[PDB]
């Protein structure tokens, strides 16, 4: 058995600036200098397809281990600047004091082309952009109560940015891993569940106990934040902390005489918010990160290193074989210990999922003290979430189907599962095929069948609540379930894990934080929607992986690469078979997807959560209209784009103005897209041999031939500022109108 | 891990035995993760570098277990001012643990002077190692006599770092290399005792002895738990 | 260093430098001469 | 009084049970692998920690089955509070 240990190659490239003077040095086609404009392009495009440039999987590891330290740089250097510009260009200090009054800002524009109007009033004495990004609300649920915390943080930051650079620099230039420490997947996966997970986790349970608790219970009790002491006086004075919860008093005896039930007081489980910040309690929060620690450090323990004890990946799949699946789990160890690919998918299709189930549980469980009545932070998480895991999940597909093409091999699959998936791949999509049909008929054609009726005056002939009903029960009856389990099912739960599946709301400041959401006909069209875009993406992904290699149209698709343009006008025309052109296509019905999640998730909250509350109850923003007018396409058009956008149109000459210029310069953006999306280049090429004629004409014609975008990239140019278009509009449109109306 | 003198310590596999052959000091066979295997070496975990560092490791602490409580021992017995007879963490290291004022200048004026004092000290002996006999070459006030090491970097030796020349033969050197080794790893797992004991009681490490030796049953780390 | 000044003259960076300069220029013109809509 | 309450021997039994099945052959250990069936079965170790025990007790299986141990004392120990018994 090969021993798991620390293998490097001593100085394996010199480091020096050799290679920057020569432009696509990492490519033997590239290497030899542009003749043709295709040639920039190409360079960037291959920049980063490791495997492209060699076959050695050694090479390709050591470039992707240094370019993750890169990544990692760059991210502390994002962080450090935020932590930056909240400690010397916000009002976190003025907001921690009234934050229900007081907008978060952390940007300052100088005053220059009259651009300083931008620059608006949000309080605390203090002029500059409002931010929704939340981290005001997260710096105070950490303890942070003065600039200087924040600032520090912001060098240490930096600090670590800089460590992550020498890193990438160090373990590509002077000590690079060999293939079989990176081959090392059960040590791997016994670290980062362990030592990653595990231990972040007791350590943050750690900085919560000790600081946060302390801190936001002062906070939460009216004490000034300058009064409150700082968090070393907490770590060093056991009294002051027994003050605040007794049980400090006795130590960590009770940990370790297993008398556990002495850390009630800070270690709860409460449920529901806590009524005066409307978010998680803080003592909930660490006893999840405790209880998560435990689970992680535990889970850390699987698998075999070098020891004997532990558990054989290898085994383990080999053993889980039955009737219907011939061989089995047989030979996916070895794809998954050699190819980068295979792993990305993996990796980006669970890491997209995580994403948007982030965006439902922070908005349902607000886990910051005044988050849930900052519907501006509220929606713009929910949607920034949402979006990167649509980009992830989409770039799953894309990986999936370059390990089909470059790295499957048959011999090492024989009658296996992924053998076995490819040889009925018809009776896949031949049935998700029927399945969106029918999805798509059954959903909006009832949005269709609703607006005809309303058309012709006849409202008793509709689906809705008040005519012909369709009730989602099911999830009726769940929200029910979550609602009792505190009684029954989670004895020691004292409410439920969130106020939307029922009881009494919360409000913060004369404002909703959350209240139960009631699902009606129209939650349950809209939840068909969402099937159905779903289950298109998902075939248009699938297919291009199930048939990447080969088909009945192009029976040697493997043959052509991942990325191919056609095959030619012949067999009646084969635009757009390649796998490549599957992620291109995957990519617009993903925008259309999740742009209808979340138009549902702003209007919902609008009409039926978000509001003021005052004596005479609870008015939403939208007044409940979403329940008998989102039934109708008419319906979405009207009260949803046109009386919103509202804010958005009207928004030119306040502090809101730079969303009114981005709403219109997204449309342009979206618009200029269709120019490479509906024409060809055979076309431009045309055209750029007229103007290159009047540059030879004067004497002022290039020497790098100009040339029209390849094929495929004028497909990329074109989904790219199609998407970038769209999404930028609905984000001028969503912070235009919550800012203003939140 | 076996304490004491033993052919081979608990945590010893035959593994490690394939590249402790028992030539370095200390060389008990107890590498279970394996951090000495020479082989794909490189960075700092490799035989020469490792080995250099424990040494280091062990000479500090040395210093750092006998100095950490004489200062309590010599105030107990009255050889000095009860005013200078105070704990090693409430010395100035760690002013939120507590300082003396005292000192002829504040402990940042004093850290300064450590600064370029250990600057000085620590350059040279890295240069003695990456360099091997560098620092006996150019100029240093005449000094560069007693710098030229002896090509192993953990035991320089000469007029100076080796005063008495002891350890002439190369029996007594390797007696001698493992007397060191042994007392330095004591003296580290003795900071180690005093950091968290510190942290633990809050008294200082002859305190803890004293108390102990009082009454053993009630005074330990099982009752230093509560409080 | 040769290749360094190389590297440096590539056409993104010298892009860089230029168009920051040439912004630069613009944006402290309209510093100090603020909102020019005609030549007098 | 911890040392001989009912928390002080759960902990010491189960401890002590986990360490006695391992060496004893009722549990399996660093020479000793399960196979699906839960059949022992001579293992491949790759440190091949040298031990003197006669049976090829190590270390590691005293650090495992103490962990085990703990785990399962722990567990009991809390969980005869919750149902009010301890
Ligand atoms: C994600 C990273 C990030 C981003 C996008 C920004 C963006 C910005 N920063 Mg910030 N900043 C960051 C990280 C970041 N910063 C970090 C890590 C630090 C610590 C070194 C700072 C320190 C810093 C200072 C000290 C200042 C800014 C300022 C600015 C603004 C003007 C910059 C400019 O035009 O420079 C000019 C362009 C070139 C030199 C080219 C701009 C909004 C300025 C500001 O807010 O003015 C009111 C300002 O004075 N930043
Ligand atoms: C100053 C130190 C230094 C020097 C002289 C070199 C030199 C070299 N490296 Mg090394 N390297 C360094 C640091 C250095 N490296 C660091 C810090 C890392 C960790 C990330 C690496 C990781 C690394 C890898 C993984 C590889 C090299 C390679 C190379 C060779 C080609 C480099 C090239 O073409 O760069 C020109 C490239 C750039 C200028 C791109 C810079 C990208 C960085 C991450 C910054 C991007 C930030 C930017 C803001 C991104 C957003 C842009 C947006 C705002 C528009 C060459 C021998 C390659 C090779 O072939 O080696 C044999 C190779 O595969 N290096
Ligand atoms: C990783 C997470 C973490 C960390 C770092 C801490 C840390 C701490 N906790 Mg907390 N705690 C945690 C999780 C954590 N806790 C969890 C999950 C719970 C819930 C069960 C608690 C419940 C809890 C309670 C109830 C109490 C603490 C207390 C403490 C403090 C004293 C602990 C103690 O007695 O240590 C004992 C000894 C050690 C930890 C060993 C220290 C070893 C040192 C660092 C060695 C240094 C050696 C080196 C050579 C020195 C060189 C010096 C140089 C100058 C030369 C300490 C600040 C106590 C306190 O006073 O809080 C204010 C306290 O009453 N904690
Ligand atoms: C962890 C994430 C991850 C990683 C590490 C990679 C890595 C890789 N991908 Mg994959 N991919 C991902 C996510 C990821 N992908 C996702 C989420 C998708 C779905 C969109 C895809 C879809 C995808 C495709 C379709 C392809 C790859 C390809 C590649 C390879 C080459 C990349 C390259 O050279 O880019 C060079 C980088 C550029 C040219 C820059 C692109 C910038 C985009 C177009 C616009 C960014 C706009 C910006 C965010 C906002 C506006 C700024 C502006 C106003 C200034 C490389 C192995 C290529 C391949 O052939 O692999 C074998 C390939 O064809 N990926
Ligand atoms: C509004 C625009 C629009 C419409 C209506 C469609 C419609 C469809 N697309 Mg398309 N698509 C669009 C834009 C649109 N697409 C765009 C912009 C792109 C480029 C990115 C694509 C790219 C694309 C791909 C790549 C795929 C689809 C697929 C589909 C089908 C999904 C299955 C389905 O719901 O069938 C049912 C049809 C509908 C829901 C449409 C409306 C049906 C009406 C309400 C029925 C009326 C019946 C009535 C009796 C009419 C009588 C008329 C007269 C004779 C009297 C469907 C035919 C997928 C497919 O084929 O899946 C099998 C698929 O793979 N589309
Ligand atoms: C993804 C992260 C990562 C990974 C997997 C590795 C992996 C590796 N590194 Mg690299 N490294 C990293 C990040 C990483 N490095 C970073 C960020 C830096 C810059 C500081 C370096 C700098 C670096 C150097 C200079 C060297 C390595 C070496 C190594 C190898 C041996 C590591 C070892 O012995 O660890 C075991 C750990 C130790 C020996 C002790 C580390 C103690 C640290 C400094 C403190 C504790 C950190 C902990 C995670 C957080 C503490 C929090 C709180 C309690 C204070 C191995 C291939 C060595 C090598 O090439 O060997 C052939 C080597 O010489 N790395
Ligand atoms: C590396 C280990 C180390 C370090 C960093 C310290 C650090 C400290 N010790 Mg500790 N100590 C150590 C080891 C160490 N000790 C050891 C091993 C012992 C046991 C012998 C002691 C015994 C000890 C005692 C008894 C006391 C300290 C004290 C101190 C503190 C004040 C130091 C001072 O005043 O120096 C003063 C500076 C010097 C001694 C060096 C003189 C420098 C001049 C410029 C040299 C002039 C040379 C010139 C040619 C004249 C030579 C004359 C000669 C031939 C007669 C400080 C926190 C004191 C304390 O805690 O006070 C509150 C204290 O009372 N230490
Ligand atoms: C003498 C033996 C003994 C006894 C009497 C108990 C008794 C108890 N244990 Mg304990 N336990 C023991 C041994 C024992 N345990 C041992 C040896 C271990 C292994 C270390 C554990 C590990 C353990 C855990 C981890 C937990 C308990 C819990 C409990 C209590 C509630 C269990 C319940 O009703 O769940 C009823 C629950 C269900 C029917 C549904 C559970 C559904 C899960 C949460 C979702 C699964 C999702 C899936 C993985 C995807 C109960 C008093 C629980 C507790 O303390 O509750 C307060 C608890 O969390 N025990
Ligand atoms: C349901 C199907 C269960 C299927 C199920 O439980 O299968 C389980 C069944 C068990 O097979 P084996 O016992 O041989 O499995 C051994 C395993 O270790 C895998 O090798 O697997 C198959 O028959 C494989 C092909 C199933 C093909 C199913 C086709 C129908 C899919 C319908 C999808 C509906 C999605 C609804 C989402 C809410
Ligand atoms: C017979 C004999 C002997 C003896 C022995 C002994 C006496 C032993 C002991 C041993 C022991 C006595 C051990 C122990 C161990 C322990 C451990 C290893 C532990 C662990 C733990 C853990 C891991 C925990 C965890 C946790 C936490 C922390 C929290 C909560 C949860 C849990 C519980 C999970 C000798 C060799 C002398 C000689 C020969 C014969
Ligand atoms: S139109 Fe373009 S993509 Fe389609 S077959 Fe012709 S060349 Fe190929």
């Amino acid at each position: 058995a090969k021993k798991v240990k620390i293998a490097v190659d001593r100085n394996p490239v010199e480091t020096s600036f050799e290679k920057w003077a020569k432009p696509g040095h990492f490519s033997r086609t590239l290497s030899k200098g542009p003749n043709t404009t295709t040639w920039i392009w190409n360079l960037h495009a291959d920049a980063h397809d490791f495997d492209s440039h060699t076959s050695d999987l050694e090479e390709i590891s050591r470039k992707v281990f240094s370019a993750h330290f890169g990544q990692l740089g760059i991210i502390f250097i994002w962080l450090s600047g935020m932590y930056f510009h909240g400690a010397r260009f916000s009002n976190y200090e003025a907001w921690l004091s009234d934050p229900t009054h007081i907008k978060p800002s952390a940007q300052v524009v100088w005053p220059i082309v009259g651009q300083e109007i931008l620059n608006g009033d949000v309080g605390g004495g203090f002029q500059g952009i409002q931010i929704t990004s939340g981290f005001f609300q997260l710096w105070r649920a950490s303890g942070i109560t003065s600039e200087l915390q924040l600032y520090t943080t912001a060098i240490g930051g930096l600090v670590m940015a800089a460590a992550m650079f020498f890193a990438g620099w160090f373990h590509y230039h002077k000590a690079a891993p060999k293939l079989e420490w990176f081959q090392n997947v059960e040590s791997m996966l016994n670290h980062h569940l362990g030592g990653l997970l595990g231990l972040g986790s007791l350590a943050w349970a750690g900085h919560q106990i000790h600081v946060s608790l302390p801190v936001n219970k002062l906070l939460d009790a009216g004490v000034d934040p300058k009064e409150i002491p700082l968090p070393h006086d907490l770590l060093l004075n056991r009294a002051i902390m027994a003050d605040l919860y007794p049980s400090f008093a006795k130590g960590i005896a009770p940990f370790f005489t297993l008398n556990w039930s002495e850390y009630s007081d800070f270690l709860t489980f409460k449920g529901g918010l806590n009524p005066v910040t409307g978010g998680l309690w803080l003592s909930d929060t660490a006893h999840h990160h405790v209880a998560i620690a435990v689970l992680f450090l535990v889970a850390g323990h699987m698998y075999r290193t070098n020891w004997g004890i532990g558990h054989s990946m290898k085994e383990i799949l080999e053993a889980h074989r039955g009737p219907f699946t011939g061989e089995g789990h047989v030979g996916l160890y070895e794809i998954l210990t050699t190819s980068w690919h295979a792993q990305l998918a993996i990796n980006l299709a669970l890491f997209g999922s995580l994403s948007i189930i982030v965006a439902h549980h922070m908005y349902a469980m607000p886990p910051y003290p005044y988050l849930a009545t900052d519907y501006g932070t509220q929606l713009s998480l929910f949607t920034h979430h949402t979006w990167i895991g649509g980009f992830c999940i989409v770039g799953a597909g894309a990986h999936a189907a370059i390990f089909m093409v470059r790295d499957y091999d048959p011999t090492n699959n024989y009658n296996n599962l992924l053998d076995r998936v490819i040889r009925h791949r018809d009776a896949i999509i031949s049935h998700l095929n029927w399945v969106c049909i029918f999805l798509g008929f059954h959903s909006f054609g009832l949005y269709i069948h609703n607006d005809t009726m309303s058309a012709l005056g006849r409202p008793q002939d509709m689906f809705s609540d008040t005519a012909i009903q369709l009730q989602p029960v099911f999830a009726q009856w769940i929200q029910n379930t979550h609602f009792l389990a505190p009684q029954l099912t989670a004895p020691n739960a004292l409410a439920a894990t969130s106020l939307t599946w029922g009881g009494d709301l919360v409000a913060v400041g004369g404002k909703v934080a959350m209240m139960p959401i009631s699902l009606g006909t129209s939650d349950f069209m809209v939840h068909h929607i969402h099937a159905f875009t779903i289950h298109v993406t998902v075939l248009i992904l699938l297919k291009g992986v199930l048939f990447a290699r080969s088909s009945r149209l192009i029976p040697d698709k493997a043959n052509l690469g991942f990325r191919f343009p056609c095959d030619g006008p012949g067999r009646g025309g084969t635009c757009q078979v390649s796998a490549w052109d599957h992620v291109f296509l995957g990519l617009f019905w993903m925008y259309n997807s999740l742009s209808i999640v979340i138009f549902h998730f702003s209007w919902k909250m609008q009409s039926d959560v978000w509001g003021t509350v005052t004596a005479s109850g609870v008015s939403h923003i939208t007044g409940g209209n979403f329940a008998q007018s989102a039934n109708t396409i008419n319906g979405w058009l009207r009260d949803f784009l046109w009386a919103q956008s509202s804010q958005v149109i009207q928004s030119y000459g306040s502090a809101l103005s730079a969303y009114g210029l981005i709403f219109l310069g997204a449309h342009f953006v979206w618009a200029f897209s269709l120019m490479f999306l509906f024409s060809g280049r055979g076309y431009w090429q045309e055209l750029i041999e007229s103007i290159v004629w009047a540059h030879n004409k004067l004497k002022v014609a290039p020497a790098i031939q100009p040339r029209a975008l390849s094929i495929t990239q004028g497909r990329a140019v074109g989904v790219a500022h199609y998407l970038l278009g769209g999404i930028a509009t609905t984000w001028s449109f969503f912070l235009a109108r919550i800012i203003s109306v939140g | 891990v076996d304490r004491s003198k033993d052919q081979l310590y608990v945590g010893a596999s035959q593994s490690s035995l394939a590249y402790l052959d028992g030539s370095l000091p200390g060389d008990f066979g107890f590498d279970p993760l394996g951090l000495l295997d020479p082989v794909n070496s490189g960075g700092f975990i490799e035989p020469k570098w490792l080995q250099y560092s424990e040494v280091i490791h062990a000479r500090w602490a040395m210093l750092g277990a006998a100095g950490c409580i004489a200062p309590e021992v010599l105030g107990a017995a009255g050889l000095i001012p009860d005013a200078t007879n105070i704990k090693w963490f409430e010395s100035g290291v760690i002013p939120p643990a507590g300082s003396y004022n005292g000192y002829w200048a504040d402990p940042y004026t004093i850290f300064f002077v450590e600064i370029v004092a250990m600057q000085f000290a620590e350059l040279r002996r890295l240069q003695d190692f990456r360099y091997p006999g560098s620092m006996g070459q150019q100029y240093f006030l005449g000094l560069e006599a007693i710098f030229k090491g002896s090509g192993d970097a953990a035991y320089p030796g000469g007029p100076f770092f080796n005063l008495f020349n002891l350890g002439k033969t190369e029996a007594a050197m390797k007696e001698l290399k493992l007397k060191e080794i042994k007392n330095g790893r004591l003296a580290m797992l003795a900071m180690l005792g005093y950091g968290a004991q510190a942290v633990m009681t809050g008294k200082g490490p002859f305190q803890n002895l004293v108390e102990h030796l009082a009454d053993p049953v009630n005074n330990n780390i099982l009752t230093n738990f509560a409080g | 260093m040769k290749d360094f000044t190389t590297y440096l003259s590539t056409a993104p960076v010298i892009a860089t430098i230029w168009f920051t300069f040439t912004a630069g220029l613009l944006i402290e013109i309209n510093r100090y001469f603020p909102d020019p809509l005609v030549f007098s | 009084g911890f040392i001989g309450s009912s928390t002080n021997l759960i902990m010491v039994a189960s401890t002590t049970a986990t360490l006695a099945a391992a060496r004893f052959g009722l549990a399996p250990t660093v020479k000793k692998n399960t196979t699906a069936g839960l059949k022992l079965v001579d293992s491949k170790n790759s440190a091949g920690v040298i031990s003197n025990d006669p049976a090829g007790f190590t270390i590691v299986d005293v650090l495992a089955m103490g962990a085990a141990g703990h785990g399962l004392g722990v567990g009991i120990v809390l969980g005869l509070k919750g149902i009010g018994a301890l």
